[PDB]
RNA sequence: AGGGGAUCGAAGAUGAUCAGAUACCGUCGUAGUCUUAACCAUAAACUAUGCCGACUAGGGAUCGGGUGGUGUUUUUUUAAUGACCCACUCGGCACCUUACGAGAAAUCAAAGUCUUUGGGUUCUGGGGGGAGUAUGGUCGCAAGGCUGAAACUUAAAGGAAUUG
């Protein structure tokens, strides 16, 4: 029945076998690999501050069509480039 | 059907069942007491015997074993018990 | 149902089937009730007072509503011989 | 319960044994097995004939104590009890139903037929069973007359017969119509038979 | 492989109850089964049940009386603290009115009423509405 | 979804069966599928007996006949029409015609 | 192809259920009988129907009409429906039973007339 | 005014039946809306859904609305039901009929102390239709009808006052939630306490008792 | 495109990946 | 690798067809197709359904075994014996009907005895892609097998059934 041991004393199986299996949960694989530390541009940190290299006009994605107004940042702290986008009415002439 | 005396089943439906599936499992075989036309051996046997008995001497044969009740060898006599 | 003051609430009190003891639901449209007649002095069946026996209606979908309803039957009398416990 | 009276009398399984209702199906069933007293050879069923009778008569009991009697609904399609279903109609009140029995009868209201019976008896479970699966949407009780093989399922009080034909389903209808008029109403001093022919429920061409 | 045969006997119970039957066949026959029917029958959710002596390990003649739900097991027997006894019936009973959770203790099995008087615990059994 | 509990043919309990030749366009299917009508007939045909039995010697003579087991895919049966799509009650009904 | 509408087929069930003595079995005579027991908008319609009524009566005569019925045949059923013989079962020497249920008439309290097959 | 057409309506429209429990008890199939209509005013009707589905000609489209009701007292009496019309306000109209048809009886109990009429429920209870599947748990005084608003309000007019709620599969089909919750307090009366231990006679059925008054000439 | 093409299309670029670098040792 | 090499026949060659026709159809034909001694370890290797245990329903066939039948049929006379017939019974390949029950449904005697959730137990999955990719290890003569990520990307992908 269940699939699952069920004796008194299988708690080593019962206990190994899910932190096996938190790993296919993808926002504790995130967690546990650090992949917060690495690969994302920020630290991990909710915000940071770059550059401005060059202004961008990244077309829409459809059914959708305008020019979204960004910019490509070079982030001080890694030196990092990424891209941002500025919002609202002409606000990409408030950044230089 | 959905009520009925288990611990008193009927007897003609109770030797109608398997050997192992009444109400205490007994064996449904016996011994024969068996012996031949010229002799006065009393030789009792099996009901399924697998061994190709015989009287004390004589050399002669009781029954042939098969894939169950033994084969009590032609003109001999039996009662059963 | 009694509660604070042992007075009777609870809505109604349901019917229970009569061969297996199961309560018949308000919604159970298979359920039966049979009424079957006294009868006095020689012959003349008694009006107005039954012998009755209620079946639910899962002994009867499941088509023992006849061999348990004769149980019940030869056991207040109504039958002799049919009906036979060890079978 | 039931006085010496309401027993057998050898008159009533003369009719029986001659009707030959105690000839029974072939292949039995398994819910039918107390009615079965023995199988001949060459495959026949031999009924318990009192056993029949006792539950004919229960039959009746039940026919009865049911106030009106009009509304308990008999029920035949198959050709053999049509005219039985029809006299029995006659004798007690008992609406009849013989042929194609509509279905929406119990069920829909809005229908040219619709019975609202407090207990229904049929012939043939198998080829009615349209009326004996109906009566289970609203609460009918089911008096039936079952063979040894027959649909024991959402029926009642069944009466055994041979239902295979000639005066088999006559007689225990003709008999049920005579315990039904003996109890109650009138036939009374059942020690002697009836005025009415038994072959008054039989079938014709002709 | 049988492994609880206490598993077996309830579902037997369970599984008849269900069908509409009034009585069960009950093999094999361990005295944790009885002392449970003994349980089960002190508050008259089986009837009668008779012991079969077959030169093993028995059967069992239940008679039963409907109003029966579930006669459950629970396995493995786990250990009960006192105050978990509270736990168990919280969740595996229907209300706080009534039903059961038979146990094991030192003091012999019973039902877990009966345990909360004594004031004693071990293990669960299984459980009875 | 699972359109026959018979899959394809009739296997169940083996795992594997010989394959035969279709008869027609040369597939190659498990013997244990196969659509599999038989082809006996007369050689002398129908409108020809008359001819036959006419210009023989022999008085009247036993007419021979040929025999011929015949094996067809799904694809050549369902074509020449030897099978037919039928209905989803239909399908179920094992019966020969 | 002259298949009569449903329109007509219901009007001749129609008459026929209620005045069937008043109807005939000739056209003439019911095409007038129409016109006093029943209101209808055309003549032709009239007619079409009066005829499958006709149609009808002419059928009914040679046995009864696989869906109709009325007053006078209802009785007409009844009679000859109520026949009944010299008895039988009765019984013209003994009972003819087998075995076993001569067993069944023993085992049950009954002598009954002998017979073994 | 109301014929009744079935023998249950006659017997009804004479005041000679006065509770719809005299009905359940014998678990007559009810079929005239009015014998509810006599049996129980004071019954309010709410409204849940009217969300339209779509079909076909023999070529393209087809507009419909789906209306699903509740009918209830607040003491033990609810209904459900669900219509569809070609209209908006008809399947809503005869959505009601066919709800108060559905009218079952409500066993509400006590949580545990027996003081002042019951609260929550006799039992945990649960029903499904479909996927969809809801779990009534008795709970303490105070603690109210815990549940998606939907079936709360189905419990509002059910007449429970507390009671624990647990669904699962697609909660979302509001139509499916709702029938499996309507199942779920219904099954109340279906659960054999021992309270109900108790041998009863089995009363006669006002179709027999009242039987010259109920049939037709 | 069909499964098992892609799956001849991808043994074939392990095959030119795994070739262009040994073309290093 | 040796043997074998009739047939069919990957590659290839050709004749047609086509707008093209590396195809489908036709022709020739290499390897292969068989065997021995070594490898390989994969298939829709399918019942797309782990194993052992218990329980819940009705029917008819059939395979193997056994028991019971003053049954049938076989001789030169009707014994053994062979086949066959009927009932039973284990253990099988399945089929039929049912639907208390289960399911999203298709359907299922298990896919049931599950919110009344626990008989024992092994394995696997956790949105779609990226991808069975990269990388490391390992086994393999090789082809490859086994083990097996992430960056990024994306609002569905997907099942069953319904009506067009
Ligand atoms: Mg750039
Ligand atoms: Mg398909
Ligand atoms: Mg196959
Ligand atoms: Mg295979
Ligand atoms: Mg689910
Ligand atoms: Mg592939
Ligand atoms: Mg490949
Ligand atoms: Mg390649
Ligand atoms: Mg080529
Ligand atoms: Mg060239
Ligand atoms: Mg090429
Ligand atoms: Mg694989
Ligand atoms: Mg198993
Ligand atoms: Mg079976
Ligand atoms: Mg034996
Ligand atoms: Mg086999
Ligand atoms: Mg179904
Ligand atoms: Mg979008
Ligand atoms: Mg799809
Ligand atoms: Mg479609
Ligand atoms: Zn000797
Ligand atoms: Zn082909």
């Amino acid at each position: 029945g269940k699939g699952k041991p069920r004796g008194l004393n299988s708690a080593r199986k019962l206990r190994v076998h899910r932190r096996n299996n938190r790993w296919a949960e993808n926002n504790y694989k995130k967690r546990l690999l650090g992949t917060a530390f690495k690969s994302s541009p920020f630290g991990g940190s909710s915000h940071a501050k770059g550059i401005v290299l060059e202004k961008l006009g990244i077309e829409s994605k459809q059914p959708n069509s305008a020019i979204r107004k960004c910019v490509r940042v070079q982030l001080i702290k890694n030196g990092k480039k990424v891209t941002a986008f500025v919002p609202n009415d002409g606000c990409l002439n408030f950044v230089d | 059907v959905l009520v009925q005396d288990l611990l008193h089943p009927t007897a003609a439906s109770e030797a109608r069942k398997h050997k192992l599936k009444t109400l205490v499992q007994g064996p449904r075989s016996y011994f024969l007491d068996v012996k031949c036309p010229g002799c006065l051996n009393i030789t009792t046997v099996f009901s399924h015997a697998q061994t190709a008995v015989t009287c004390e001497s004589c050399s002669t044969i009781l029954c042939t074993p098969t894939g169950g009740k033994a084969k009590l060898s032609e003109g001999t006599s039996f009662r059963r018990k | 149902m009694e509660n604070d003051k042992g007075q009777l609430v609870e809505l109604y009190v349901p019917r229970k089937c009569s061969a297996t003891n199961r309560i018949i639901k308000a919604d159970d449209h298979a359920s039966v009730q049979i009424n079957v007649a006294k009868v006095d002095e020689e012959g003349r069946a008694i009006p107005g007072e039954y012998v009755t026996y209620a079946l639910s209606g899962y002994v009867r979908s499941r088509g023992e509503s006849d061999d348990s309803l004769n149980r019940l039957a030869q056991n207040d009398g109504l039958l002799k011989n049919v009906w036979s416990y060890s079978r | 319960s039931l006085p010496a009276t309401f027993d057998l009398t050898p008159e009533d399984a003369q009719l029986l044994l001659a009707a030959n209702t105690h000839l029974g199906a072939r292949n039995v069933q398994v819910h039918q097995e107390p009615y079965v007293f023995n199988a001949r050879p060459d495959g026949v069923h031999v009924i318990n004939v009192g056993k029949t009778w006792e539950k004919l008569v229960l039959a009746a009991r039940i026919i009865a104590a049911i106030p009106n009697p009009e509304d308990v609904v008999a029920i035949s399609s198959r050709t053999f009890g049509q005219r039985a279903v029809l006299k029995f109609a006659a004798h007690t009140g008992a609406t009849p139903i013989a042929g194609r029995f509509t279905p929406g009868s119990f069920t829909n209201y809005i229908t040219r037929s619709f019975k609202e019976p407090r207990l229904v008896i049929v012939t043939d479970p198998r080829s009615d069973a349209q009326a004996i699966k109906e009566a289970s949407y609203v609460n009918i009780p089911v008096i039936a007359l079952t063979d040894l093989d027959s649909p024991s399922e959402f029926v009642d009080v069944a009466i055994p017969c041979n239902n295979r034909g000639k005066h088999s389903i006559g007689l225990i209808w003709y008999l049920l119509a005579r315990e039904v008029l003996r109890l109650r109403g009138a036939l009374v001093d059942r020690t002697q038979p009836w005025s009415i022919m038994p072959d008054l429920y039989f079938y014709r061409d002709p | 492989t049988r492994s609880s045969v206490l598993a077996d006997a309830l579902n037997a119970i369970n599984n008849a109850e269900k069908t509409g039957k009034r009585q069960v066949l009950i093999r094999p026959s361990s005295k944790v089964i009885i002392k449970f029917l003994q349980v089960m029958q002190k508050h008259g959710y089986i009837g009668e049940f008779e012991y079969i002596d077959d030169h093993r390990s028995g059967k069992i003649v239940v008679q039963l009386n409907g109003r029966l739900n579930k006669c459950g097991v629970i396995s493995p027997r786990f250990n009960v603290k006192i105050g978990d006894i509270e736990k168990w019936t919280a969740n595996l009973l229907p209300a706080r009115q009534f039903g059961y959770v038979i146990l094991t203790t030192s003091a012999g099995i019973m039902d877990h009423e009966e345990a909360r008087r004594k004031h004693v615990s071990g293990k669960i059994l299984g459980f009875v509405y | 979804p699972k359109k026959r509990a018979s899959n394809g043919r009739n296997k169940k309990g083996r795992g594997h069966v010989k394959p035969v030749r279709c008869v027609n366009c040369s597939k190659s299917i498990p013997k244990d599928k196969a659509i599999k009508r038989m082809a006996i007939r007369n050689i002398v045909e129908a409108a020809a007996v008359r001819d036959l039995s006419e210009a023989s010697v022999y008085p009247e003579y036993a007419l021979p006949k040929t025999y011929n087991k015949l094996h067809y895919c799904v694809s050549c049966a369902i074509h020449a029409r030897i099978v037919r799509v039928r209905s989803r009650e239909d399908r179920k009904n094992r019966a020969p015609p | 192809g002259r298949v009569r509408t449903k329109t007509v087929k219901r009007a001749s069930k129609a008459l026929i259920e209620r005045y069937y003595p008043k109807l005939t079995l000739d056209f003439q005579t019911n095409k007038r009988l129409c016109d006093e027991i029943a209101t209808i908008q055309s003549k032709r319609l009239r007619n079409k129907i009066a005829g499958y009524t006709t149609h009808l009566m002419k059928r009914i005569q040679k046995g009864p009409v696989r869906g109709i019925s009325f007053k006078l045949q209802e009785e007409e059923r009844e009679r000859k429906d109520q026949y009944v013989p010299e008895v039988s079962a009765r019984s013209n020497g003994v009972l003819n039973v087998d075995n076993q249920t001569s067993d069944l008439v023993k085992s049950l309290g009954l002598k009954l007339p002998l017979s073994v097959i | 005014g109301w014929v009744p057409v079935t023998k249950l309506g006659r017997l009804v429209k004479a005041g000679k039946i006065t509770t719809i429990e005299e009905i359940f008890l014998h678990s007559l199939p009810v079929k005239e809306f009015q014998i509810i209509d006599t049996l129980l005013p004071g019954l309010q009707d709410e409204v849940m859904n009217i969300k339209p589905v779509q079909k076909q000609t023999r070529a393209g489209q087809r507009t419909r609305f789906k209306a699903v009701v509740v009918v209830g007292d607040s003491n033990g009496h609810v209904g459900l039901g669900i219509k569809t019309a070609k209209e908006v306000a008809g399947a809503i109209r005869a959505g009601i009929i066919i709800a108060k048809l559905s009218v079952i009886p409500i066993r509400r109990g006590y949580w545990g102390t027996n003081l002042g009429q019951p609260h929550s429920l006799a039992t945990k209870t649960t029903g499904k239709c479909g996927s969809v599947t809801v779990r009534l748990i008795p709970a303490p005084r105070g603690s109210g009808i815990v549940a998606s608003p939907a079936v709360k309000k189905l419990l509002q007019l059910a007449g429970v006052e507390d009671v624990y709620t647990q669904s699962n599969g697609k909660t979302r089909t509001l139509e499916n939630t709702l029938k499996a919750a309507f199942v779920a307090i219904g099954n109340t009366y279906g659960f054999l306490t021992p309270n109900l231990w108790a041998e009863q006679p089995l009363p006669v059925s006002p179709l027999d008792i009242y039987s010259d008054e109920a049939s037709a000439q | 495109m069909r499964a098992k093409w892609r799956k001849k299309r991808t043994r074939r670029l392990k095959r030119k990946r795994r070739k262009v670098r040994a073309r290093s040792k």
